[PDB]
């Protein structure tokens, strides 16, 4: 095979890992203790066989804290997952960035890593890790910093992808969210291969606006992204011709190594009092891709460049169709590609209609589409959280929590600066 | 992080300590023998942060009881909850300290202070994971001010990685006219600015003021003053004792509180306010609690918030109500009144809602800021601190303690660099 | 020296000494090193007794410390209501001002007390009068937010 390994970190990690592994359980036909009925594989990417003909997803959830982890411990799926890779410390990060990569994560970080040694050497052929967690929190910031350092040293040749929570401050629980989110960007640069942002604002409109839910929670927001990224992994996790394994998404999506950040699109998201919605074709859910308000992350695509473009439909979804509303796409809108790319579209399609997990908030749709794009526009979510750090850095607020566990102030600027040459790399690309 | 460990030193820190427990007590239904009555799983989900589990289904607060005076150990054993304590947790000295603040620090407080930390230490090695330590006293008399503010240092020194928080009532010539009060408070709040990580500014000019202005009580006695202030403690920590994921403990707390070292003084407020017994409150809205929040009549600190800037704000609201209408509100207030938060912290006020509201009430608002305008107290006792000191009055009294003379001025500095520090925020442009 | 024994017993509010001591020829204007009289002293640590005593025995009851204190901004600050009254009595100069501009309306009014503030303002005190910052006891009562001193103050 060709394994990937799941990593949840902090309590966004944990919480959307297990919205997620609810999904994956329900598209492969696994029920909660692991069993499967006599069918037939492609999944085994994603779950471990035992000699008891049980499926044990490839997975590690790590917090510093117990709460949320206990959860999942008592939880439906709590047959689910291999006990020895639920591990929890007693005491959080604070909100802290510093407490988590310096003081608290260094007192967990060599068990994390021999619980991921245990998962790897039952690997045949480990592809690499996908990795899931805050930007905001102590524990999504900086543990996750440290961990991809780590892995990068014991996982040199093998791809690493995240799964990131960008802040929103109808949900934000802390003001020093823009430093963690920085401090963490500029750590992991080197050690990502491809990064996902969610913006939690993003989901946050797409809940109220397209499923009427007047005061959405993480329940709706989490239930919300495992769908896209469920949308994502199922090329590693079924038979098909685009993105099959882990290289080949940095290869088709990006062109060059700091520039990682592919949007994600996804369509059409429909409530569930809607069961008896007109089913949308092809070109009417490919057209909604273009649209800002179907996006991950909030920003215009219109006000940048184009360097990649992938669309993963699943459904009952025609090539042919696909073909003639790529065809008006290139035509009729102004979606502009660098010069440099082939300017087009590559295109996967999985024959299987999504699935909607019960107590969801999606109807059931015969055909949906996630794109993955990579384009200069998604420069403005850089820009709009180096704004809040240049206001609070500049007085130095909060900076004392920070020093006073175990970082220098210089860290503030090193990191800072390697954000003023990302936004530069994007201006260079698309002017 | 759970535990919290309580301290209660001096008369009006054994008063107001005495009936935050008599008020939470209620709160999670925990009757004066110690045994739960409630009807709500709410309320045990974190009752470990503040009682201790006995050998029956017993619970006993995890608080430390002390002062020179043997006086209050009988008024606080003749209370309701006076039996809950344990007997091994009262620590008394001999004689009293005379409202001398130097006999409490450096000679009758120096005595005892090593028998009251083998029972914080008992306490703490109980512990699974420390939180902090929480104090109450007084600033204007002599045990609560010198002997609590030696307590914290020596604290500080074993237990230098936890939060320490106080609620230190400042004194007034309305209240108590015994003028060494203002000497007693401003040597206490140079130790306050160095040793603590969050302190509660309780002033009893405010306390008397609205009880005078506001509840139409002629004759305020402490009772009057202290209903206001268990309804206070109630407030600030609803957080820390109830199941929610914002300010949740003390150093998540403290990490959206505190901006600069020094600058960890709260000027808390509540809403509807009340006197004993007489349910007048009913008609009370989510707008008029969000309004009432943020005036200046319901702030339990004497200064007027619209003569400064917050800098932090955390707001908790109580009782059955729209999560939607409080996010509606709370966005009103500040775009309504945005000239009274700093724009250099971005999205600095934070909400919780929890659904248990204080006792006798349906709904309730409890504000906690970080406002440059608390400059105002610390100015109030300058000044009076100057017109005493400058004549030299009372001054043997402390020398005759080995109390240096120069103790004052360096204590008379430290506050006038306070206020200095309050107004360079308060005049910060983003520019 | 029967000067500095007369200080130490107006200080202590030892009434016996205090007339033994001025029956042997003590000085009732003696000073100690910053200045303060017996009668200072007594105002201070409130002993009316021996402040009316030294009253009916030669003391200046205006008399200036170092620092231009007088035993009325003495008693004002310290709150001691009564000796207040006795002093105005024996011709204690209500506006007197001491080396930072301070007059006793001044000090009562920082140190809040009220009933010494009507008392001082119904026998004369100076509400213009303003300190070495320019302030006046109305001031005082704006910037500290003291609407109980306002009040008494706009009479
Ligand atoms: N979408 C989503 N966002 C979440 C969830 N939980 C927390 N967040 C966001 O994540 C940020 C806070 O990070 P957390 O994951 O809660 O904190 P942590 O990683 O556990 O770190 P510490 O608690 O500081 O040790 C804020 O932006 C929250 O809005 C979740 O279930 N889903
Ligand atoms: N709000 C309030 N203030 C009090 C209470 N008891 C005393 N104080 C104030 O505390 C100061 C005197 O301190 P106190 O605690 O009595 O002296 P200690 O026992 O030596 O710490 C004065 O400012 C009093 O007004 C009380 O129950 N409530
Ligand atoms: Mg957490």
């Amino acid at each position: 095979m060709r394994e990937c390994i799941s990593i949840h970190v902090g309590q966004a990690g944990v919480q959307i890992g297990n919205a997620c592994w609810e999904l994956y359980c329900l598209e492969h036909g696994i029920q909660p203790d692991g069993q499967m009925p006599s069918d037939k594989d492609s999944f085994n990417t994603f779950f471990s066989e035992t000699g008891a003909g049980k499926h044990v997803p490839r997975a590690v959830f790590v917090d510093l804290e117990p709460t949320v982890i206990d959860e999942v411990r008592t939880g439906t799926y709590r047959q689910l997952f291999h006990p020895e890779q639920l591990i929890t410390g007693k005491e959080d990060a604070a909100n802290n960035y510093a407490r988590g990569h310096y003081t608290i994560g260094k007192e967990i970080i060599d068990l994390v890593l021999d619980r991921i040694r245990k998962l790897a050497d039952q690997c045949t052929g480990l592809q690499g890790f996908l990795v899931f967690h805050s930007f905001g929190g102590g524990t999504g910031s900086g543990f996750t910093s440290l961990l991809m350092e780590r892995l990068s040293v014991d996982y040199g040749k093998k791809s690493k992808l995240e799964f990131s929570i960008y802040p929103a401050p109808q949900v934000s629980t802390a003001v020093v969210e823009p430093y963690n989110s920085i401090l963490t960007t500029h750590t992991t640069l080197e050690h990502s291969d491809c990064a996902f942002m969610v913006d939690n604002e993003a989901i946050y409109d797409i809940c109220r606006r397209n499923l009427d839910i007047e005061r959405p929670t993480y329940t709706n927001l989490n239930r919300l992204i495992s769908q896209i990224v469920s949308s994502i992994t199922a090329s590693l996790r079924f038979d098909g011709a685009l993105n099959v394994d882990l290289t080949e998404f940095q290869t088709n999506l990006v062109p060059y190594p700091r520039i990682h950040f592919p949007l994600a699109t996804y369509a059409p998201v429909i409530s569930a009092e809607k069961a008896y919605h007109e089913q949308l074709s092809v070109a009417e859910i490919t057209n909604a891709c273009f649209e800002p308000a179907n996006q991950m992350v909030k920003c215009d695509p219109r006000h940048g460049k184009y360097m990649a473009c992938c669309l993963l439909y699943r459904g009952d979804v025609v090539p042919k169709d696909v073909n003639a509303a790529i065809a008006t796409i290139k035509t009729k809108r102004s979606i502009q590609f660098v010069d440099w790319c082939p300017t087009g579209f590559k295109v996967g399609i999985n024959y299987q209609p999504p699935t909607v997990v019960p107590g969801g908030d999606l109807a059931k749709v015969q055909r949906a589409v996630c794109m993955l794009s990579n384009t200069t526009a998604i420069a403005e979510a850089w820009a709009r959280l180096d704004h809040k750090f240049d206001l609070m850095y500049a007085k130095r607020a909060f900076v004392h929590w920070y020093v006073g566990e175990g970082m220098e102030e210089g860290e503030f600027s090193e990191a800072r600066e390697d954000m003023a040459a990302l936004e530069k790399d994007y201006e260079e690309v698309g002017v | 992080m759970r535990e919290i460990v309580h301290i209660q030193a001096g008369q009006c820190g054994n008063q107001i300590g005495a009936k935050f427990w008599e008020v939470i007590s209620d709160e999670h239904g925990i009757d004066p023998t110690g045994s739960y009555h409630g009807d709500s799983d709410l309320q045990l989900e974190r009752i470990n942060v503040y009682y201790n589990e006995a050998t029956g289904n017993k619970y006993v607060p995890r608080a430390i009881l002390v002062d020179l005076e043997p006086g209050t150990m009988d008024s606080v054993r003749s209370g309701p909850f006076g039996q809950i304590f344990r007997p091994d947790n009262f620590v008394f000295g001999q004689s009293g300290a005379g409202n001398n603040w130097a006999k409490g620090h450096y000679t009758e407080g120096a005595e005892l202070v090593d028998s009251v930390l083998d029972v914080v230490r008992k306490e703490s090695e109980s512990c699974d994971c420390l939180q902090g330590f929480q104090l109450t006293h007084s600033l204007g008399g002599g045990t609560g001010s010198g002997m609590g503010t030696l307590l914290i240092s020596k604290i500080r020194e074993e237990y230098p990685d936890r939060i320490m928080n106080t609620f230190s009532v400042m004194p007034s010539p309305k209240v108590s006219d015994t003028v060494v009060e203002p000497y007693n408070a401003t040597l206490s709040v140079h130790q306050l600015v160095e040793n603590t990580d969050e302190t509660y500014c309780i002033d009893n000019e405010a306390l008397y003021d609205i009880c005078f202005r506001t509840l139409k009580l002629t004759t305020p006695t402490y009772g009057d003053l202290n209903h206001l202030v268990s309804a206070t403690m109630s407030g600030v920590t609803t957080c820390l004792r109830f199941p929610g994921q914002l300010n949740a403990d003390l150093r998540k707390l403290a990490v959206n509180m505190v901006p600069f070292p020094r600058l960890h003084f709260f000027m808390p407020g509540f809403a509807p306010l009340t006197s004993r017994g007489s349910q007048q409150y009913r008609a009370l809205t989510v707008p008029e609690l969000t309004q009432q929040m943020f005036d200046s009549k319901n702030m339990m600190a004497a200064c007027d918030p619209r003569h400064g800037r917050y800098l932090t704000v955390a707001a908790i609201f109580r009782g059955r109500m729209s999560m939607k209408e409080v996010d509606e509100q709370m966005l009103n207030v500040q775009n309504k009144n945005s000239s009274y938060f700093v724009e250099w912290i971005p999205n600095n006020v934070k909400t919780a809602v929890c659904d248990i509201p204080p006792r006798g009430l349906k709904m309730s608002a409890t504000f906690i800021g970080n406002s440059t305008a608390i400059q105002e107290l610390f100015k109030r006792i300058s000044e009076q601190f100057t017109a005493m000191f400058r004549r030299k009055a009372f001054l043997h009294w402390y020398t005759g303690e080995g109390m240096d003379e120069m103790e004052f001025t360096e204590a008379e500095s430290n506050m006038n660099d306070l206020v200095s520090e309050y107004q360079q925020y308060q005049d910060a442009t983003a520019d | 020296d029967l000067g500095k024994k007369l200080l130490e017993a107006a200080r202590a509010g030892q009434d016996d000494e205090v007339r033994i001591l001025m029956a042997n020829g003590a000085d009732v204007n003696a000073t100690d090193a910053s200045g303060l009289t017996p009668l200072h002293l007594a105002a201070t640590y409130g002993h009316l007794e021996i402040v009316e005593v030294l009253l009916k025995h030669g003391a200046d009851v205006n008399a200036i410390d170092i620092m231009g204190s007088t035993p009325l901004h003495l008693a004002a600050l310290i709150g001691h209501l009564e000796i207040v009254e006795v002093l105005l009595k024996h011709g204690a100069d209500v506006n007197a001002v001491d080396t930072w501009g301070d007059t006793p309306l001044h000090l009562a009014a920082i140190m809040g007390h009220l009933e010494i503030v009507e008392v001082l303002l119904k026998h004369g005190a100076d509400v213009n009068a303003q300190d070495k910052f320019g302030k006046t006891a109305f001031d005082i009562s704006i910037d500290n937010g003291n609407e109980d001193l306002a009040e008494i103050l706009q009479k």
